[PDB]
RNA sequence: CCCGUGGUUCGUGGAGCCAUGGGGGAAUCUGGGCGGACCACCGCCUAAGGCUAAGUACUCCGGGUGACCGAUAGCGCACC
RNA sequence: AGGGUGAAGCUGGGGUGAGACCCAGUGGAGGCCCGAACCGGUGGGGGAUGCAAACCCCUCGGAUGAGCUGGGGCUAGGAG
RNA sequence: CAUGAGUAACGAUAAAGAGGGUGAGAAUCCCUCUCGCCGUAAGCCCAAGGGUUCCUACGCAAUGGUCGUCAGCGUAGGGUUAGGCGGGACCUAAGGUGAAGCCGAAAGGCGUAGCCGAAGGGCAGCCGGUUAAUAUUCCGGCCCUUCCCGCAGGUGCGAUGGGGGGACGCUCUAGGCUAGGGGGACCGGAGCCAUGGACGAGCCCGGCCAGAAGCGCAGGGUGGGAGGUAGGCAAAUCCGCCUCCCAACAAGCUCUGCGUGGUGGGGAAGCCCGUACGGGUGACAACCCCCCGAAGCCAGGGAGCCAAGAAAAGCCUCUAAGCACAACCUGCGGGAACCCGUACCGCAAACCGACACAGGUGGGCGGGUGCAAGAGCACUCAGGCGCGCGGGAGAACCCUCGCCAAGGAACUCUGCAAGUUGGCCCCGUAACUUCGGGAGAAGGGGUGCUCCCUGGGGUGAUGAGCCCCGGGGAGCCGCAGUGAACAGGCUCUGGCGACUGUUUACCAAAAACACAGCUCUCUGCGAACUCGUAAGAGGAGGUAUAGGGAGCGACGCUUGCCCGGUGCCGGAAGGUCAAGGGGAGGGGUGCAAGCCCCGAACCGAAGCCCCGGUGAACGGCGGCCGUAACUAUAACGGUCCUAAGGUAGCGAAAUUCCUUGUCGGGUAAGUUCCGACCUGCACGAAAAGCGUAACGACCGGAGCGCUGUCUCGGCGAGGGACC
């Protein structure tokens, strides 16, 4: 129930470098899950480009586990949804009842594992951090317990545990930085599931995009009526801002934000 | 050539009533304002069937 | 009483009194704002609750009068 | 409407260790290719108080996709 | 109220001519007879929307673009009725409302719940007959629907709250049934040879449609238990988790074919009569046989592929609590069932454009012949017409269309146009290439129809039962054999751009913008923005492979020189300043304690200065002078200047004005383009640079082919012009 990510069609005109994918799993969805409206319009007023669709299924998700921390579950299986960055396993709850649930580095249909109070340090359990075994592996992670899997590392594999003090232990995120969580919160165990995904390479644009669901997007756009920028004309305009009255493309956000020094260090940055 | 008429025993019908008018305050208003400013009546009355 | 503002014949000013948005932050008739930014005087009024009549306004509607109009002026509209 | 194209998988035959990979049969995918209904509307032509407040003709592009379409809705006018 | 004007014009070049009729008058009404155009629509059909009108009877002064005894016109009267069709008496999404709640100076903003709210859900009838007129609504035959009263048999019955359940892409697609095509000389029938012929498997007409269920084709939708039954999906045997047996092409329970009760219809002519709307009409039928079949139906299939496809009845399944003695499941009898709906127009003179405007406007085969296939083609079936102003000769000339020869672009800014050319089958097919392809390259040749020998996939084996090519052979007639209508002109080459595309409604088929895919860069989710007066939503039930700002824009090679100024990014040591904290001190009034100003030593926020950082960040990347045996530049030869001073490729280009630059090619000649050169008036990698196959209604340069296009064209047909 894996997922092949390559295949990929052949010269079916510029239908070329179209990555396909997978999963064997293949069933279709199970009972809880309803569908979200149509958004890109909302609250009424109208926002951010792009935007279109494209066919509708829509998820619910477990993202709380403490709630059982314990009854074993054994992968339901493979499967996923019109959402997410790296699939998910339906799993099946040894007391009858089931939930989907990430899907961790390739576990394995009808695996059991699970989690809470001590689970085995075995990706797919999860457990309260505290239960770190500092250096290992997680994502969902969850800062500000019961505030439910807070950093879902979408196809994030990225949880990377990383030492510990106060009532704080530290964390290597996607992005290249450091935070903390207080312990009793919480970590699927081990990592996420896709990132070829991420790789993934799709023909005739227009096709594939909108299929996507996404529109566009036009700067400088001529007319510069609006956009922001210069235009009327061929050259790249230089004052040096952007759409809906723009700061360019490199300046803060953050401030105060008692979020900020309270946690997290490692600053904004990578160097691939 | 859609010459933008073509209306809609629904639509038409629909958009514009009583109620309608009564609901928006402006709606009421203007309402008011020319139903006895001037007799005439409605055309949210103007409908049919 | 400090600044941030409304009133007022006041548009920033030596600019007063009433009035409030911020922070301060009390006096029972030796009480306390008010005449003169302000200080010494005399004087003035009695504040931070309540009620209503009567004299100017208005014209749907009625009556009446017109060096006010005659059917393209008069209400556009003298009559389904 | 209709027609051609002819990938991937597979099945078997072919060559190493198995395998690559080949050939053949199957197949019959989106691009699509051809071309009506459908949707657009240059290229030329035909009206100037024209059938018409944007047309008729000969013609031409897409002809499963960011396609076309009836019904039901929300965003709107210094806003969409 | 005049004026061109009694000229321009009548709404489509889908033609009409006759006879009789009725009339005050009939090109323009009625019948009937000749005749053309539709037919895949000018068909019918549902729906929308119109809302009169529809009919029947009188009438025409207004109205139709004149007519007009015609009407959709005027006057009057009559005309659509349904437990089972539809919609509500039910379900719900988006979506509106909104008891709560959060929120505004006010008016409101937001809103769960419950509700409103759909040809999206769900639900019980069909066919034959009858009116001027409506119909599965009426009549009749046939088949049911729930709800109420009862009774008869049967049960833990008994919510709508838990559950299971109805529920769902797209592409495609095996198997199985009517529709629905089609030949039956096959049976019924009213007739015929007119004309050289044939009365002969001749023509012409028809040879069904509905039918409880009973039953026979197809399939169409799965598990019996038991127990554990640490979830339950709060409340309990119903689901789901674990386990041991039986888990059979299993019995299961939901549409077709026959049924057949059985009813009903049943057409040609034909000729009798009404205007017609019509009717008798032959026994009145014969109503059997064989062929082809779908995107329809069974069916929620079945495979494959992702971009991975809605919420309320029904079957159960327990409280409430009744039930359980009168609750539910189930037969028979009895009795009930209301509200709003049809007329007709209705791809269009009745719906939308102010007109009987040739524009547009949603789904239902779309009869037949032929064509390889087919809603395109040509002629037609039914069924629909004849556009509503006529007759007339027919000259100018615009229109529409036909033919040419001699030459065949010189016309011309442009081969604009138009002609060439085009239907399938076989021979065969270039530089280049992302080896998908450019190929319908390109260039040939073919087909018609006869008779003859020879193989095949159909259908109950298979034998008048059909579709595929056969194959080949001899031969037949035309200039001619996709014989008419559907139907590529072509090759070479260059700039741009990738290619699919959207737009510019009103010129601007097409670059631009898309874009896939590049890089910078922004944000830690109560992200960052976008709207908002809070409220709040959005964002994202997403959660940095993720969500934003961006310049570019497949891909290939490749992205170099400066950050001294600008913005942005980093550090406040220091300089620097608002309010403030503030007190030195001066000050007016104070007989006086005092009351009140001004007040400024010092502390004091970002910012600003300052110091680094900094281009797929704004934005820029030079000037001059000298030297190698001689005659020509090239190397630095040091200097003036600044931040350095433009690399790689690239060049007279969608940037060279001197320019029709100079050479070269093309050419009788060419400022045109292709190739060179390169002193680049003023290219350069990121608003990309050089290149780069495929693809363009791209724009430009060749050349073969063809052609009243050009040397003038010349006659010709159809329409106005003209009487
Ligand atoms: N290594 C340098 C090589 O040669 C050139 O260098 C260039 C560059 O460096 C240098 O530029 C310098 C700059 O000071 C500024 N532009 C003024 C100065 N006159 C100039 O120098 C010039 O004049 C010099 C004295 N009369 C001579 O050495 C020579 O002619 C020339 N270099 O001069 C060269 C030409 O402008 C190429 N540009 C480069 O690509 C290549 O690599």
């Amino acid at each position: 129930k894996f997922k092949p990510y390559t295949p990929s069609r052949r010269f079916m005109t510029v239908a070329d470098f179209s990555e396909i994918t997978k999963t064997e799993p293949e069933k279709s969805l199970v009972k809880p899950l309803k569908k979200t409206g149509g958004r890109n319009n909302q609250g009424r007023i109208t926002v951010r480009f792009r935007g279109g669709g494209h066919k509708r299924l829509y998820r619910i998700i477990d993202f709380k586990r403490w709630d059982k921390v314990g009854i074993p579950a054994k992968v339901a299986a493979i499967e996923y949804d019109p959402n997410r960055s790296a699939r998910i396993a339906l799993l099946h709850y040894v007391d009858g009842e089931k939930r989907y649930i990430i899907a961790p580095d390739g576990l394995q249909v009808g695996q059991q594992v699970v989690a809470g109070p001590d689970a085995p340090i075995q990706v797919g359990n999860a457990l309260p951090l505290r239960f770190i075994p500092v250096g290992t592996v997680v994502h969902a992670v969850e800062l500000e317990p019961k505030k439910g899997a807070k950093l879902a590392r979408a196809a994030g594999t990225s949880a990377q545990i990383q030492g510990r003090e106060g009532d704080y232990v530290i964390l290597r995120l996607p992005s290249g930085e450091l935070r903390k969580v207080h312990g009793e919160c919480y970590a699927t165990v081990g990592a996420v599931g896709n990132a070829d995904h991420k790789n993934i390479v799709l023909g005739k644009a227009g096709r594939s995009r909108w299929l996507g669901r996404r529109p566009h997007v036009r700067g400088a756009a001529m007319n510069p009526v609006d956009h922001p920028h210069g235009g009327g004309e061929g050259r790249a305009p230089r004052g040096r801002p952007p759409a809906s009255p723009w700061g360019w493309q490199t300046k803060g956000l953050k401030t105060r934000k008692r979020r900020k020094p309270s946690s997290r260090f490692i600053i904004a940055r990578r160097k691939k | 050539m859609k010459r933008t008429w073509q209306p809609n025993r629904r639509k038409r019908a629909k958009t514009h009533g009583f109620r309608a008018r009564m609901r928006t305050p402006g709606g009421r208003k203007v309402l008011k304002r020319r139903r006895q400013k001037g007799r005439w009546r409605l055309t949210p009355a103007v409908r049919k069937r």
